[PDB]
DNA sequence: CGGCAGTCGCCGTCTACCTCTCCAAGAGCAGC
RNA sequence: CUUCGGCAGGAGAGGUA
DNA sequence: GCTGCTCTTCTTTGCCACGGCGACTGCCG
């Protein structure tokens, strides 16, 4: 219950461009490793074998307001240097479809 | 070009008496600590020896000018304690550069501010932080997008 | 790998390495056929001095544009040439066009010369975005004389600058300063920023901090990085004066 | 074959070895010997051709000796290196901290010119470091491994360049010695030959040869077939010797006195004295036989001669004019050819016993030099050679070669394969080689002339790439330093059995031909135009007529950890690289069974790693333990053999021995009596066999995740045991002596339960975050404080050793110290989610789930898959042999029979015997270059046991029909099935997860700290800022750089505002800034913060009511009662 | 440039030896291209913010 | 101290008597710390009386350490009474000959 | 006087993370 | 209301994405 | 004449990429 609708910044190196950085909603699982959503894979350029990511934890009313508004990884979906979507099927969606 | 230089002199209010100095500066002491290693020697701190080569030569020059020495001897001290004042601000521009133990050129002031390791392009333009942690990804195919 | 050291003479705004000699008047060429000089000296069409365009050994080949007839062709003896033309073959010079021609040719040049790299690869990025860095690219001038305006000549100050001394002194006077359009790179671009803090974060750190001791430079503290070092809320996003 | 008791594996190759596998511990061994002088190495120098067997120290004392002064009146000679014996046994020096040496000694004598006398001693010379039986140093308790370093020979080297301008082709020479100062001919634009002495000017060189002594006459009869010559000599400007050799002499050093005494000194001192130019001997014999000077004679002497300095302008004029032959008065005809600086004959190997020898000869150097001084001080009738000589340098050279270097390394021992792996390996790097920035790009690249001497495929991938290589199979090492791999003599045309081996200078000479040549088992070849490796690197068809040598195996040309990889020709060259990096960083498991399909290089890789126990004589065993094996030999001699019981690696894993022999077996010497870490029944197996599906599933292997089974789990198959240690000290302080007792000052008696009567924990006790491990008090400023070792935060084991060593009971301890205790924490890790697996091929992958038994998909008969792979990644990577592998992995596993009633299939007709039948769980190996091919699998596939039931699960495509064990329906299409060889990886997640509210911070700057070892903050870099200024984010940039970093008055109120609920308070001012603001004010430069009408600001902290109202340690520290 | 020896063998059937070691030229370049020559874009990176 | 206050920054040359303006005292002898007493030597790089006192509320004899005597100098040994936090702000100089 | 072209010296060369080891010595000068 | 008393620099090597 | 403390660092052999730009400096014409 303190952990309820506070976001949190995920980061992974190198951060190319500006959507290196996005904010999430936190939710208790178990283990010792992050959870990433498929579709966000490519803004990351994350693949699972052997990748690590960063977080941090914003404090302030402002800084809050900003990771929820500006930051959040639902707002950001297409490419801001040509505007064609980045938040789509690929690899194994495209194959069921 | 050397009105480039000559203009710039002229129109502020500043003298050209400020390359030739009569006195130095001292960096307070907590910016250049010295640490203890396995609590027995101590592992220097580079900034501490030049200094240190700085009043040697200038308490020597100090007493040889002060008995009397003939003018070749307190010329040499001279040409010495400038080369010393000069390995302090800038080690290795003109010269070979003055070692430590294991051949190594010791770290002068003008080094702590240039390059990729230097203070403006390591802690000021980028820094550690609190409330950070990190680990492996995993994919779970159960999450909504936020 | 190729497609980048070419991006990077661009913007840098370096001499081609394989230059071409562009046309400066428009008249009959005159292609007097050497050996290793392929020598084009074209005299005016009304009249003037000529260009001794020579010096152009056999290693490079002759333009197949369009033939001043609609259909295309080499060159030869006897052609009709106009203002702003590849006499040769390869990577003509952005600062003769932009002396000859105009800043106008040479943006159009710039981004359609860095665009075809990108392209060639299958990358496509908006044209806004190179419009940015070839305007930060052009904005000084050239000083040639001095008179009452207190500039160095062959000096290069900023146009609005520029323009408020030259305004200035034509009031309560009568010698406005004669100016000449400039192309900048982007690294000597960035070193002639107003700011010292800004010039020594980036490079070079001795010569910066020199030149700004002897000069006796003072800092506004009205830019990205100084705000980010000092300590105060940059001025763009939610830190301007109007949201907050 | 050819080891005793090795287990039975049938091998699917067609051809016959005529050669087999040296031993792969030679290169560290042999040059240690050679070093030492042993008589093994006299033995083996005397069986081939050799002169005079000289040794390694013996060399250093010869060319050092004699020593003697200005005057000429005494001298000191040194001869006759001997060594006495092992002060302490290996297992004592790793135990107790210290270095495994001897002793060595010298005889010197001295010389009395004038009078006579005679006085001759032997001296002390310091403690020599010895190798191990294993190639291996231990130096403080740690192992090292010296690695052989890739150099450049001295020598002469032409090259050619070309042009901006002109055109025309430019060319130079260079004279690159051992010891000295370097020339450097050359032709310019106009024909102005020049020399570049000592790097600069840049003088004619007619000047050199008439100086040198060459009268006009003679060079101009003898260097006057080339306008360039002649045309040099007019405008010369010089003669006579005098004018030439001053010019000289002022040139070289300008303002200086031109006494012509020491312009001849200086002459006579730069290029042909003896103790200032060194070409070595390999330098010399590399010289004469470029030019073609004094062939055969002795390499005696080894300074530059005059002759080769008039050779190498005569070469290089030669070669300007074109003419491609040229001999000189006296030698024999040699090409006129330009050098690559990256051939194999131009590059040589410094062995470890060189790597020594140079820093013993620096240390004699250095010596001699207070020997030379010491002379002109004492008295004569009083000079003792005790009394000259100083031994300090030369221990101190030692010891800083041997720690604090770069070539003598921390050892690698994750497994076998890594321990030996490390040794057999070739670096570029070091003092006297390239850099990791300076390095371009043809250093870093394959050259046609390493085929057979290092391996193409074996390499970094990170910024070391193309600077790190390994040893291939076959190859040795020449006594000059080069690299030979052995070939067989074909001599009209038929292929005899002789073995030659051969350098790349002789190599590139013949035509080598291929190893799977049509033979006509009699030495005849079947085809006469065979393919053939010509000079230049290319094939090219001959016939069999011209043939003379042919290649000893396939698989010559790999290194021994690619060579354990099957069906390597079906992978790229990436995968097959990551996947022979990725071999060994795997993890030792508890059981280690063998694999079902394998190489026939897992028995020989074992045996000479050295992790497994090998009987010496043959005999019959008497008893057996756990602990030791008694075995009797045949002459009433009993030898026994420990084993070591849960030992500590220096990566962390834990190293065990089993014995695998009854108590009535007889054994031979060679068989394999115990077994290792990753070793089974003497053959290396690194990981398990699982049942593989391939096929995606419901996103759960999504982009290279894996999904696992729980029988995995439950029943230990990929679990590891992991080591740790802990050390404290009790030092003395000035307000007094520390102590170890459980006296802990006023703290409860609940954590205090474990420790024994001393006060330290007690053996079998289970430990968590923040225990007491062992009790320690220092007197402050009865002053008691409290230090006591508690363990680290995230660690928790079972305590399994403790070792103390007190002053007092004898013990060799430091200085100021009067007790050592270490303690020793063990734990079983098992499989979970983010741990790393890989296989043979270039396949890794992130575990991302594991299901249960009853939800996997399941064969006809009830069977489930153990682990699944996606079928995305198999085909854009170019890795088949994966899929080879597990085909060939299920007809092993379920066992074959091919029908052959009536003869047999065409398909079979290459099959040895022994591979028509296989029964269930069966071992067959597949050679590198020579193994199954598709057509013998898909027959192989086609002719299966059935199960304990008449069925056949898998048809004769390699597919299988599976179950849904969620829903229950019958997927709609078969699936790929079968058997696969996976390896656990030294990647966990446990020792990945960090993460930090408030901890310590620096001192100059009030950063947090770096790390994970202290709690330490992440890296906020540039390219973060770049990201959220563009985002917009002003608020979350200013309080990240600010609040969590630098602002030392805002952190602890953005504490207390979080702790007590109010509103997070306004940053304040860096401190980063602060202190470049004092650094630019100590370089002398007037910096100030002005206001919006001057006034500067102070900057000056300010009187602050920082009263702590709360009283609990911000983070800085922890929390104690 | 091109070597006018070209290998003939797929990966299905196998390269042989000499096809093989002609062939590790060309993964060498490509994976020092990804160490050595991103420091050229991302120092035109920072020239260019 | 606001930061919002800051307007300016300037540089330049600093002559002679603005460095002996920013300096608290010289030093003249080479030594930096005691090896014995681990204290820092008289007039040497780590004196405590130009550079500031090295424990709170604290003097180089003893005299004074306690808080309500703070800010008045030791007759002894010529020490100010104040925090220890002001060593990382206090300058010297060495006049050279 | 007046161009002038080779030459040399100083600038720059991607981001984030993990594990291990090692860090002057020699000689002179005390106060007993 | 709690008296004194208790810390964190460089160099080299090898790895991961 | 003891051993702990204290102070100090120059002949003598070591020395080891590549492009761009601008000052400069003998040097020829
Ligand atoms: N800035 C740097 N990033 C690196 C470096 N090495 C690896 N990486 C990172 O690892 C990533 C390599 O990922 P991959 O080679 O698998 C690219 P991709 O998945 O699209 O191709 P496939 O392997 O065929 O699936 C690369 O993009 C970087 O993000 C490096 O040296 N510098
Ligand atoms: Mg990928
Ligand atoms: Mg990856
Ligand atoms: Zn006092």
């Amino acid at each position: 219950e303190v952990i309820a609708e506070h976001p949190v910044l995920l980061n992974r190196a190198p951060t190319l461009h500006r959507l290196g950085i996005q904010a999430f909603e936190p939710m208790l699982v178990e283990g010792k490793a992050i959870q990433l959503h498929p579709l966000v894979c490519e803004a990351f350029n994350a693949d699972f074998d052997g990748d690590q990511m960063a977080v941090h934890l914003p404090l302030s009313a402002e800084a809050q307001a900003e990771a929820r508004i500006l930051m959040l990884s639902s707002n950001n979906i297409l490419s801001p240097a040509s505007g064609r979507p980045l938040a789509m099927p690929r690899l194994d969606m495209v194959t069921g479809l | 070009k050397r009105l480039k230089v000559v203009a710039a002199f002229q129109q502020s209010g500043n003298s050209p008496m400020g390359m030739v100095l009569d006195a130095v500066p001292v960096i307070p002491p907590e910016l250049r600590p010295m640490v203890q290693l396995d609590g027995g020697r101590f592992a220097t701190s580079d900034l501490n020896d030049l200094y240190r080569r700085v009043i040697n030569r200038n308490n020597r020059l100090k007493r040889l000018i002060d008995l009397g020495a003939p003018e070749i001897i307190v010329n040499n001290e001279k040409r010495m304690l400038q080369e010393s004042v000069d390995a302090l601000f800038d080690n290795g521009r003109r010269g070979r550069p003055v070692t430590g133990p294991g051949n190594r050129p010791l770290k002068s002031l003008s080094d702590l501010l240039k390059g990729k390791q230097g203070r403006f392009r390591q802690n000021l333009l980028g820094k550690r932080v609190d409330y950070s942690g990190r680990s492996v990804i995993v994919v779970g195919p159960q999450l909504k997008l936020h | 790998t190729g497609g980048l050291p070419r991006v990077q003479e661009l913007f840098e705004a370096r001499v081609p390495r394989g230059k071409a000699p562009i046309a400066d008047v428009t008249g009959r060429v005159r292609l007097e056929d050497g050996e290793r000089f392929y020598k084009i000296t074209i005299v005016p069409d009304d009249g003037g001095e000529e260009v001794v365009y020579d010096k152009i050994s056999k290693r490079q080949r002759l333009r197949v544009f369009k033939h001043e007839d609609g259909s295309e062709r080499v060159l030869s003896d006897g052609d009709h040439v106009e203002v702003g033309q590849q006499l040769m073959e390869g990577s003509a010079d952005p600062h003769e066009v932009l002396r000859v021609q105009g800043p106008r040719e040479v943006q159009i040049h710039l981004v359609r010369e860095v665009q075809e790299v990108y392209r060639a690869q299958g990358v496509s990025i908006h044209d806004k975005h190179i419009e940015v860095i070839v305007r930060q690219m052009l904005r000084r001038v050239t000083i040639i004389d001095s008179g009452s305006t207190e500039f160095l000549p062959g000096s290069l100050i900023d146009r609005a600058e520029f323009e408020a001394e030259n305004r200035r002194v034509v009031a309560e006077g009568g010698e406005p300063a004669a100016g000449r359009p400039v192309l900048m790179g982007i690294t000597k671009a960035s070193l002639a920023t107003d700011s010292w803090l800004s010039a020594a974060s980036f490079q070079e750190t001795t010569r910066v901090l020199t030149d700004a001791a002897i000069n006796c430079r003072s800092d506004k503290l009205n830019g990205l990085k100084e705000n980010v070092i000092i300590g105060k809320l940059i001025p763009a996003g939610t830190g301007i004066n109007r949201y907050r | 074959n050819s080891v005793p008791g090795a287990p039975n594996r049938v091998s699917f190759a067609k051809l016959r070895e005529p050669l087999e596998v040296p031993g792969l511990l030679d290169v560290q061994t042999d040059s240690f010997e050679w070093l030492i002088g042993s008589p093994r190495w006299r033995e083996s120098a005397a069986e081939r051709g050799d002169v005079n067997p000289v040794g390694g120290l013996e060399e250093v004392l010869y060319e050092l000796s004699p020593i003697e002064d200005f005057s000429g009146s005494m001298s000191l000679s040194f001869s006759d290196p001997r060594f006495d014996d092992v002060k302490a046994p290996v297992d004592e020096c790793k135990d107790k901290d210290m270095t495994y040496a001897a002793p060595l000694f010298v005889t010197a004598e001295f010389i009395n010119n004038n009078t006579g006398e005679i006085k001759s001693q032997t001296v002390f010379m310091g403690d020599f470091p010895m190798m191990t039986e294993k190639g291996t140093f231990i130096i403080n308790g740690t192992e090292r491994v010296v690695v052989s370093q890739l150099v450049r020979s001295p020598g002469v080297y032409f090259d050619e360049t070309i042009d901006k301008s002109t055109d025309k082709t430019l060319h130079s020479v260079k004279v690159i010695p051992s010891r000295g100062a370097w020339l450097e001919f050359d032709v310019d634009k106009r024909d102005t030959v020049g020399v570049r002495i000592d790097r600069k000017r840049r003088q004619p060189v007619t000047v050199l040869l008439k100086a040198l002594g060459w009268t006009s006459e003679q060079i101009v009869e003898r260097f006057g077939f080339s306008e360039i010559m002649r045309s040099t000599l007019e405008k010369d400007n010089t003669v006579g010797t005098d004018e030439a050799l001053l010019d000289i002499y002022r040139k070289l050093r300008p303002g200086e006195p031109p006494t012509k005494e020491s312009a001849q000194t200086l002459l006579e001192n730069l290029f042909f004295k003896e103790k200032r130019y060194d070409l070595a001997r390999v330098g010399r014999y590399k010289v004469n036989k470029k030019l073609g000077l004094h062939v055969g004679e002795p390499i005696t002497s080894s300074t530059l001669t005059e002759e080769d300095v008039v050779a190498t302008i005569e070469y290089l004029v030669r070669l300007h004019e074109g003419q491609t032959t040229m001999t000189v008065p006296g030698g024999v005809e040699v090409p006129v050819e330009t050098d690559d600086i990256d051939h194999f004959g131009n590059r040589r190997l410094r062995t470890v016993g060189e790597l020594i020898q140079n820093q013993i000869r620096v240390g004699m150097s250095r010596m001699e030099r207070v020997v030379r001084e010491r002379m002109t001080t004492q008295d004569v009738e009083a000079i003792t050679p005790q009394t000259l000589i100083n031994i300090r340098p030369v221990v101190a050279a030692i010891k800083e070669f041997f720690g604090t270097s770069q070539l003598s390394q921390f050892m690698d021992q994750n497994n076998p394969l890594s321990g030996l792996t490390h040794k057999r390996r070739l670096s570029a790097l070091g003092p006297g080689g390239l850099s990791r920035e300076r390095a371009g790009l043809e250093v870093r690249d394959v050259h046609p002339s390493h085929y057979g001497r290092m391996c193409p495929i074996e390499t970094p991938e990170g910024p070391n790439i193309g600077l790190i290589g390994s040893l291939s199979v076959y190859a040795r090492v020449n006594p000059f330093g080069f690299i030979e791999t052995p070939y067989r003599k074909v001599v009209d045309g038929v292929v005899s059995d002789e073995i030659v081996y051969l350098t790349a200078d002789e190599e590139d000479r013949h035509v080598v031909a291929q190893a799977n040549s049509p033979i006509d088992a009699d030495g005849r070849f079947v085809e006469p135009r065979v393919l053939v490796r010509r000079k230049a690197g290319e094939v090219e068809y001959v016939p069999s007529s011209e043939v003379d040598y042919m290649d000893v195996s396939p698989r010559q040309m790999v290194s021994v950890a690619t060579a354990m990889i099957p069906f390597l020709e079906h992978d790229d060259a990436n995968r097959a690289l990551m996947g022979a990096n990725m071999q060994r960083q795997a993890v030792p498991l508890v059981r280690s069974e063998a694999p079902l399909v394998g190489t026939g290089m897992e028995l020989r890789a074992a045996i000479d790693a050295g992790d497994v126990v090998v009987a010496e004589e043959s005999g019959v065993i008497e008893e057996v333990s756990a602990d030791y094996i008694t075995v009797m030999h045949d002459n009433g001699t009993r030898r026994t053999y420990r084993m070591r019981k849960f030992a500590r690696s220096n990566h962390g894993t834990c190293a065990n021995q089993c014995p695998i022999v009854d108590a009535g077996d007889r054994v031979e010497a060679g068989q394999v009596i115990a077994d290792g870490p990753c070793t089974d029944d003497g053959e290396m197996a690194l990981g398990k066999n699982l049942l593989v599906a391939i096929m995606p599933w419901e996103g759960h292997n999504y982009e290279d995740a894996i999904i696992l089974s729980n029988r995995l789990v439950e029943e230990d198959v990929l679990t590891s045991i992991h080591i740790e240690e802990h050390e404290i000290d009790a030092r003395d302080t000035k307000l007094g002596a520390e102590e170890i007792t459980r006296d802990i000052p006023n703290i409860s008696d609940e954590v205090l339960a474990d420790l024994d009567e001393r006060g330290i924990v007690r053996i079998g006790a289970e430990v968590r975050d923040g225990d007491i491990l062992v009790g320690k008090v220092t007197p402050k400023g009865r002053e008691v404080r409290d230090t006591s070792l508690k363990v680290p935060h995230g660690e928790s084991g079972k305590v399994i050793g403790i070792r103390v060593f007190s002053r007092e009971d004898e013990d060799e301890l430091p200085a100021g110290v009067n007790e050592l205790v270490r303690v020793y924490v063990a734990q079983k890790r098992k499989i979970s989610d983010g741990d790393k697996l890989a296989g043979r091929h270039g396949n890794k992958g992130v575990i991302g789930k594991i299901l249960p038994v009853e939800d996997m998909p399941f064969l006809a008969d009830g069977t489930p898959v153990d682990i699944i792979l996606n079928t995305h990644g198999v085909p854009r990577r170019m890795n088949i042999g994966q899929i080879l592998e597990t085909h060939l992995g299920w007809c092993a596993h379920s066992g074959w029979k091919v029908d052959a009633a009536k003869g047999v299939p065409d398909w079979a007709a290459r099959l040895p015997d022994e591979l028509l039948e296989a029964q269930p769980n069966a071992i067959v190996s597949t050679p590198v270059f020579d193994g199954a091919q598709e057509a013998e699998l898909q027959g192989l596939l086609s002719c299966t046991l059935p199960n304990r039931d008449g069925d056949v699960l898998v048809d004769a495509d390699g597919k299988a029909m599976l179950f849904d064990g969620r829903s229950g329906e019958p997927f709609p299409y078969p699936v790929t099935v079968g058997y696969m060889y996976i390896m656990k990886l030294h990647h966990l997640v446990d020792d990945k997860i960090h993460a930090r509210s408030t901890g310590p911070y620096s001192m100059i700057t009030q950063q947090p700290l770096g790390g994970k070892a202290q709690f330490g903050g992440q890296r906020f870099g540039e390219m973060e800022c770049w990201a959220m200024q563009a985002y917009g984010a002003a608020y979350t940039l200013q309080e990240l750089l600010t609040i969590k970093s630098d602002d030392t008055v805002g952190r602890v109120k953005v504490y207390e505002a979080i702790v007590k609920g109010e509103n997070i308070p306004e940053p304040g001012i860096p401190e980063s800034f602060k202190v470049l603001l004092k650094e630019l004010q100590s370089l002398c430069l007037n910096v100030e913060v002005l206001s919006s009408d001057g006034a500067a600001i102070e900057l000056r902290e300010g009187e602050d009511e920082d009263l702590e109202r709360a009283a609990a340690n911000l983070g800085i520290n922890l929390s104690r009662n | 440039e091109f070597i006018p020896r070209p290998v003939k063998s797929s990966f299905r059937e196998g390269l042989t030896v000499l096809e093989y070691f002609i062939n590790t030229h060309g993964a060498r370049k490509g994976l020092a291209d990804t160490a050595l020559r991103t420091a050229d874009s991302g120092y035109l990176t920072r020239r260019l913010v | 101290l606001d930061v919002n206050f800051f307007d300016e920054l300037r540089i330049g040359l600093a002559t002679a008597e603005d460095i002996r303006q920013w300096s608290y005292g010289e030093v003249k002898k080479p030594e930096t710390i005691n090896y014995r007493t681990l204290k820092p030597e008289k007039d040497g790089l780590f004196c405590e009386k130009i550079f500031g006192p090295t424990r709170d509320w604290e003097c180089y004899c003893g005299k004074y350490k306690r808080v309500r005597f703070k800010g008045i100098i030791c007759e002894r040994c010529g020490v100010e009474v104040t925090r220890a936090k002001v060593r990382r702000e206090r300058m010297g100089h060495i006049e050279l000959a």
